[PDB]
C-alpha cells in the first residue's frame, strides 16, 4: 500500500525525491520496479475515476519522459502517438547508414555492444538488425 | 577552512599566552620582547572577547544577551589575529557579542574617557 | 605607468574603527 | 611493479641474510627495466653494474638508449604538469 | 633550555633543528623517498636559508611537483622525485653514496636556488591584506598535506 | 514486516572526471580539456 | 498580390516542399510565396534554428490542437533570443562569455544582450499579466562556462519584473525541463534565457504538445509563425493565412493539421 | 543505467561532408574578428624617414663591428664596459628585438644580446615552450591526418563502464555526442593569414 501510495504522490508531484531529481521513467524504474506502471494501474482501480484519469495521464507523461530532450525535439514535433515510429524510423535510418559506412560484420559488433549497453533484448536487438538490414537491401 | 584555521591559530595563541605568564609572574611584562608583548595583548583581547553574556543570564549579569552568529565570530577572531584591533581598548571586548559591538563599546568608552579628563582638567 | 593607464558591513566596520581611532586621538589631544 | 618486487628480495638477500648479489640478478633487473621502458632505472642499474659488477650488457644499454629516445621525440620525456608553469599562488595545493 | 629567558643566537644547530621540528609536523604518512630526501637536504643544511614558516611550502613543492622541469635546468638522468620507485634503491645504496649522492646533491641545489630566487622573494615582499591571507592560507594547506 | 523499501531516495550519481591522455596537445589544451571536465562534472551533478 | 516570407533555418527540402505544396494549393495562387531570409511580417520559419532578427521566442498551448494527453493545459514558455549574426561570426550569447575570461572589452555586446533581456522580460511580464499570474519562472543553464550571460540574463529579468510588480522564481534547466513535462500545469508562464538547451527544451514541449506553431516577435515589432515539422509548419501556415485575413483557409489548414498530421497537404 | 533505453546510440556523423578547409576558414575567420576587437584599430601608419633593409643594416652592423674586433676586449662581466662592447649590445639588443619581433626567433642569439632581467629570461622560457610545442602540435597533427586518424582530440574514457555507472540516459548520450564532435572537427587555424 505504502509503495503504490508513493508512487501516486510523486507522480502528481506531492512529494519529490530526496534530492528533487527529475520525475524520470528510469529514476521510477530504478525505485519501485520494473513493473511499476502495471502494478499502478492494477492499484488505481481501487480509486475514483478522477484519480484514475491523473494516474493514467501521469503514466502516459512519464513514458513520454522516458525519452531524452533533443529526441523529442527531432522527433515528437509530430505529436507524441507519431515520435515511437519517428524515433524507431530514425534509428534504422542511423543503422543503414552505419552499415553502408562500414560494412556489416562491424556494424553488427556495433550493435551487440550498444545493445548490452544500453539493457535492449536479444531478441529486440536481433529483430532491430534484420529490419535495417532489409531496408538496406 | 577559515574557521579551521582560525581556531588552530587562536589555540596557538593561547597556550603561548600561558606559557608566558609564567615569565611575567617572575620577571615582568617589560622583560618580554615586542613580539611576546604583541602576543600577550592579543590573547587577553582574544580571552575577553570569548565571554559572551546569554538571554538568560539578565538576572545574574543585568545586561541584555547577545546572539552572534558564526560568520561574525570567525572574521572577527581573524582580525584579531592579523591585529586589526590593536589599537582597540582591551576592555571593550569584555562582555559583548560581535565586532559592531565591541567598536560601539570602545566608543563609550573614548566618549566617557574624554568626559572625565576633560572634568578633571576643569577641577 | 601601462597599470595606471588602464583603468557594505565591511564599509560601516571601517567606518566605525576610524570614529573609534578618532576619539582616542581626540581624547589623547585634550 | 617487478622491479621493485625485484629490488625488495635483493634487499631481503643482501641485508637480512648477507649474502652478495651475483650478476645474474642485476642482469635480469636490467632486462626488467629495458621491457618496462623505464629508461631512468635502466641508467641507474647500469651505473650500479659498472661500480659493482664488471660493467652493463651493451644490448641493454642500446636498448635503454633508444627507448630514452624514443620517449624523448614522442614527448613522454617527463610528466606534464611538472612543465607547466605555475606562479606563487597558482599552485593548486589540494 | 637556555633560551627561555634570552635572545637566541641562530647558530646552525639551532636552525636545523627548527627547521626539523616544522618538518616532522604532518596529518598522512610520508612515502619513504620524500621523506628521507627532506630529512637529508635539511642535514646538509639546503634549508639553512629557507624560513621555518616556508619550509612546508618547500617540500610541498619539493616532493609533489618539481622545478628544474619547469624552469628548463635539468642535468640529472634517473634521479627526480616523480620517479617513487627510487625509494627501494635508496633503501638498498645509502644517500651517502657515489651512486646518488651527486643527482641528490645537484636537485637539492637546483631546487634550493629556484625557491630562493622565485618564490621566497615574492613570500617577503607580499604587502597586502588579501595576498597575506592568500599566503597563509597556502602553507596552511601544505602544511597539513605534506 | 518491516526494512521494506525508501521509495523517495536516490542515490547520487557519482560523477568520473573524464581523463585525458599525456600528449603535446594535451599539454597545449590543458585549459579546455580541464574546462570541458568541469562542464561534464557540472552537468552530471546539474542532471542536465 | 500579398506575399508570405518562407524562411528556412535548418529545415528539411521535404518539409519546406510540404509547406510550399501546402499554402499554394490553400492559397490557389491570390498571394505568392516568396522565400527569403530574414523577415519581420508575413512570415514562417521552418527548422529547428532560429531565424536572423528575433528577439522573442513565445510559444503556448493553442486550444484546438490540445492533445487529448495534455488537454487543459495552459502554460506560456517564452525564450529570449539575442541578436544573430553570420554563422561565421561569433554569436553575442557565447561571446559575451567569451570575451570576459580573455580580458576583451565587453561593452557594445552587454548592451544589446541587455536591450534583448529587456524586450524580452517586456513580453514574458505582459503575458503574466494578461493571463493573469503573479510569478513566472526563469530558466538559466547552471553550466559553470555560463556564468556571466546567465548572471545577467537574471539580474536584468528579476529587475524588469520587479518593477512591473510580478515575481520571479529562478530554476535550472533539467528540473525544468521535467517539470514542464511531466506536469505543466504547475507553471503559468516560463522565461528561457538564450541557450541551445532552452532551444532544445522548447522544441521537444512543442512536439509534445502536439504540434503547434511557435511565434518570434523581431526587432522590427512583429510576429511571425514559426514551425519544426509537418503539423507545425501546417499550424502556422494556417495562422500565417488567419493574420492574413483567411479564416476558412486558416480552419482548413488547421484540420487537416489535426486529421492528417503528415500528409495535410493530401488531406487537405 | 536501469531501464531499457528506447534507442541504441549510435555516432552521429553529422559532418558527412564538411571539409576541414571550410573548417579552418571558419576558425580562422573567427580568430581574425577576435583579434581584431583585441587590438581595437590598427595602429596609424607611419612613413620611414630613411629607406633600408635589416638584412642591409645587419651588414653594415657586422662590417662596422668586424674593424674594432683586434681593439675591443673581453673583461669581467661585473667590471665597467668599454665602448666597442656598449655599441655592440645595443645594436645587438635592437636587431634583435626586431627580428623576434618580425618572427625570427634565433632563441640562442636572443638570449644573449636582448636577456639584462629575470623576467626577460622567464618571458624567453614561456616563449621558446610555447614555440617549441606548437612545432611539435603541428607535427603531430600532420602525422595523424597522414595516418587518417580524426583530427580533433579524444579522451581516455570507457564508455561501457560510464554507462554502467549512471542510471540517466541523456547526460551520458550528451558527453558521447560532444566528444565524437570534438573528435571529428578539426582545431586548426591559417597560420598564413594569421601572421599577416
Amino acid at each position: 500500500s505504502t509503495k503504490m501510495q508513493t508512487l501516486h504522490k510523486l507522480l502528481t508531484g506531492e512529494v519529490s525525491f530526496k534530492n528533487k531529481a527529475p520525475v524520470k521513467d528510469c529514476n521510477i524504474v530504478h525505485q519501485f520496479g520494473e513493473n511499476w506502471a502495471t502494478e499502478l494501474s492494477a492499484y488505481a482501480k481501487t480509486l475514483p475515476a478522477e484519480q484514475q484519469k491523473i494516474i493514467v495521464r501521469q503514466i502516459a507523461r512519464v513514458k513520454l519522459t522516458r525519452y531524452t530532450v533533443a529526441e523529442l525535439a527531432a522527433y515528437c514535433g509530430d505529436g507524441p502517438a507519431l515520435l515511437d515510429e519517428t524515433a524507431r524510423a530514425a534509428n534504422i535510418e542511423q543503422g543503414v547508414a552505419f552499415v553502408k559506412a562500414k560494412g556489416v560484420e562491424a556494424f553488427e559488433k556495433y550493435v551487440a555492444e550498444e545493445s548490452t549497453n544500453a539493457n535492449w533484448k536479444p531478441e529486440e536487438a536481433k529483430k532491430f538488425i534484420e529490419d535495417v538490414k532489409a531496408k538496406a537491401k | 577552512v577559515d574557521h579551521y584555521n582560525v581556531a588552530q591559530d587562536v589555540v596557538q595563541m593561547l597556550t603561548k599566552y600561558r606559557e608566558l605568564q609564567d615569565i611575567i609572574a617572575v620577571l615582568g611584562i617589560d622583560e618580554l620582547s615586542e613580539e611576546d608583548k604583541l602576543i600577550v595583548d592579543r590573547a587577553r583581547k582574544l580571552v575577553k572577547f570569548l565571554s559572551q553574556p546569554f538571554q538568560v543570564a539578565e538576572v545574574f549579569t543585568g545586561m541584555t544577551g547577545h546572539y552572534v552568529q558564526l560568520d561574525d565570530t570567525i572574521d572577527s577572531f581573524s582580525g584579531l589575529l592579523m591585529g586589526t584591533y590593536d589599537q582597540v581598548p582591551e576592555m571593550a571586548f569584555y562582555m559583548v557579542g560581535g565586532i559592531n559591538s565591541v567598536l560601539e563599546k570602545a566608543k563609550k568608552m573614548a566618549e566617557e574617557a574624554a568626559e572625565l579628563e576633560k572634568m578633571r582638567r576643569a577641577r | 605607468e601601462a597599470a595606471e593607464r588602464n583603468p557594505t558591513g565591511d564599509n560601516a566596520r571601517d567606518r566605525l574603527l576610524k570614529e573609534v581611532l578618532a576619539l582616542q586621538a581626540r581624547i589623547n589631544q585634550r | 611493479s617487478k622491479f621493485c618486487a625485484m629490488m625488495d628480495l635483493l634487499e631481503e638477500m643482501q641485508h637480512r641474510n648477507r649474502l652478495k648479489p651475483n650478476e645474474e640478478s642485476w642482469t635480469w633487473v636490467m632486462k626488467e627495466c629495458v621491457k618496462s621502458g623505464q629508461f631512468r632505472l635502466g641508467y641507474c642499474i647500469q651505473q650500479v653494474m659498472e661500480t659493482e659488477c664488471k660493467g652493463c650488457p651493451a644490448d641493454l644499454v642500446k636498448a635503454n638508449e633508444a627507448n630514452a629516445q624514443k620517449a624523448k621525440t614522442e614527448g613522454k620525456e617527463h610528466p606534464g604538469h611538472l612543465s607547466q608553469q605555475a606562479g606563487l599562488f597558482d599552485v593548486k595545493v589540494e | 633550555a637556555d633560551s627561555v629567558g634570552g635572545q637566541q643566537v641562530q647558530t646552525i644547530p639551532m636552525i636545523r633543528g627548527a627547521r626539523f621540528v616544522a618538518l616532522f609536523n604532518q596529518k598522512q604518512p610520508s612515502y619513504f623517498m620524500n621523506a628521507i630526501v627532506s630529512l637529508y637536504a635539511c642535514l646538509n643544511g639546503y634549508l639553512d636559508d629557507v624560513k621555518v614558516q616556508y619550509v612546508k611550502f618547500y617540500e610541498y613543492l619539493l616532493v609533489h611537483r618539481d622545478l628544474g622541469i619547469m624552469y628548463g635546468t635539468a642535468k640529472n638522468k634517473f634521479f627526480y622525485m616523480y620517479v617513487q620507485e627510487l625509494n627501494y634503491l635508496i633503501r638498498f645504496f645509502t644517500l651517502n653514496s657515489p651512486i646518488l649522492h651527486g643527482e641528490l646533491e645537484e636537485m637539492l641545489k637546483q631546487h634550493t636556488h629556484l625557491f630562493l630566487q622565485h618564490y621566497q622573494s615574492k613570500m617577503n615582499a607580499i604587502k597586502s591584506e588579501k595576498d597575506v591571507k592568500a599566503l597563509k592560507n597556502l602553507l596552511y594547506s601544505c602544511k597539513r598535506a605534506v | 514486516r518491516a526494512d521494506e523499501v525508501d521509495y523517495t531516495n536516490l542515490p547520487a550519481p557519482k560523477p568520473q572526471k573524464t581523463v585525458w591522455d599525456d600528449n603535446i596537445e594535451t599539454e597545449v589544451l590543458r585549459k579546455y580539456l580541464d574546462g570541458l571536465s568541469q562542464y561534464d562534472m557540472e552537468e552530471a551533478k546539474y542532471g542536465v | 498580390s500579398k506575399q508570405l516570407t518562407f524562411i528556412s533555418a535548418g529545415a528539411t527540402a521535404a518539409v519546406l516542399q510540404s509547406a510550399s505544396a501546402i499554402v499554394s494549393k490553400v492559397a490557389g495562387g491570390r498571394v505568392q510565396t516568396k522565400t527569403a531570409k530574414e523577415a519581420g511580417r508575413h512570415a514562417v520559419v521552418v527548422g529547428p534554428e532560429t531565424p536572423i532578427g528575433v528577439h522573442t521566442a513565445v510559444t503556448e498551448v493553442p486550444k484546438s490542437a490540445q492533445d487529448p494527453l495534455f488537454s487543459g493545459v495552459s502554460t506560456v514558455v517564452v525564450r529570449a533570443v539575442l541578436p544573430r549574426a553570420a554563422p561565421d561570426s561569433v554569436q553575442l550569447r557565447d561571446a559575451l562569455d567569451v570575451y570576459a575570461s580573455a580580458g576583451i572589452d565587453t561593452k557594445e555586446e552587454v548592451r544589446s544582450a541587455t536591450e534583448a533581456f529587456k524586450k524580452s522580460a517586456e513580453v514574458a511580464v505582459g503575458k503574466a499579466k494578461a493571463k493573469g499570474v503573479k510569478r513566472i519562472v526563469l530558466v538559466v543553464k547552471q553550466a559553470s562556462k555560463h556564468n556571466c550571460i546567465n548572471e545577467l540574463f537574471k539580474k536584468i529579468s528579476t529587475e524588469t519584473i520587479e518593477s512591473a510588480g510580478l515575481t520571479t522564481e529562478v530554476v535550472g534547466t533539467a528540473a525544468v525541463a521535467n517539470q514542464l513535462i511531466v506536469n505543466p500545469e504547475s507553471l503559468g508562464v516560463v522565461l528561457l534565457n538564450d541557450v541551445a538547451a532552452t532551444e532544445q527544451i522548447e522544441l521537444a514541449f512543442a512536439g509534445v504538445v502536439g504540434g503547434v506553431s511557435r511565434v518570434y516577435h523581431t526587432v522590427e515589432g512583429g510576429k511571425i509563425s514559426a514551425g519544426h515539422s509537418f503539423k507545425s509548419v501546417a499550424l502556422a501556415v494556417a495562422q500565417e493565412l488567419r493574420e492574413l485575413g483567411l479564416s476558412s483557409e486558416a480552419d482548413k489548414v488547421e484540420a487537416a493539421a489535426s486529421k492528417n498530421p503528415r500528409a495535410v497537404v493530401s488531406a487537405l | 543505467i536501469s531501464g531499457v533505453s528506447p534507442l541504441l546510440y549510435f555516432p552521429p556523423t553529422t559532418t558527412s561532408t564538411t571539409n576541414r578547409e571550410d573548417q579552418i576558414n571558419k576558425n580562422t575567420n573567427i580568430a581574425i574578428q577576435m583579434i581584431k576587437r583585441y587590438k581595437g584599430e590598427v595602429p596609424p601608419h607611419y612613413t620611414r624617414k630613411s629607406s633600408a633593409t635589416i638584412e642591409q643594416v645587419e651588414k653594415e652592423i657586422d662590417a662596422l663591428l668586424g674593424g674594432a674586433e683586434k681593439l675591443r676586449k673581453t673583461s669581467t662581466d661585473d667590471q665597467p664596459m668599454d665602448k666597442l662592447t656598449l655599441m655592440e649590445r645595443c645594436l645587438r639588443h635592437a636587431l634583435w628585438s626586431y627580428h623576434k619581433e618580425e618572427g625570427r626567433y634565433d632563441f640562442d642569439q636572443i638570449g644573449r644580446w636582448v636577456v639584462y632581467t629575470p623576467e626577460d629570461e622567464v618571458k624567453l622560457a614561456q616563449l621558446k615552450r610555447e614555440v617549441e610545442a606548437k612545432e611539435k602540435l603541428a607535427a603531430l597533427r600532420k602525422r595523424r591526418e597522414e595516418e587518417g586518424l580524426p583530427g580533433g582530440p579524444v579522451p581516455r574514457i570507457n564508455w561501457p563502464q560510464e554507462y554502467s555507472s549512471f542510471i540517466d540516459r541523456e547526460p551520458v548520450v550528451a558527453k558521447r555526442i560532444r566528444y565524437d564532435t570534438l573528435a571529428s572537427t578539426t582545431l586548426e587555424r591559417d597560420e598564413k593569414q594569421i601572421e599577416s
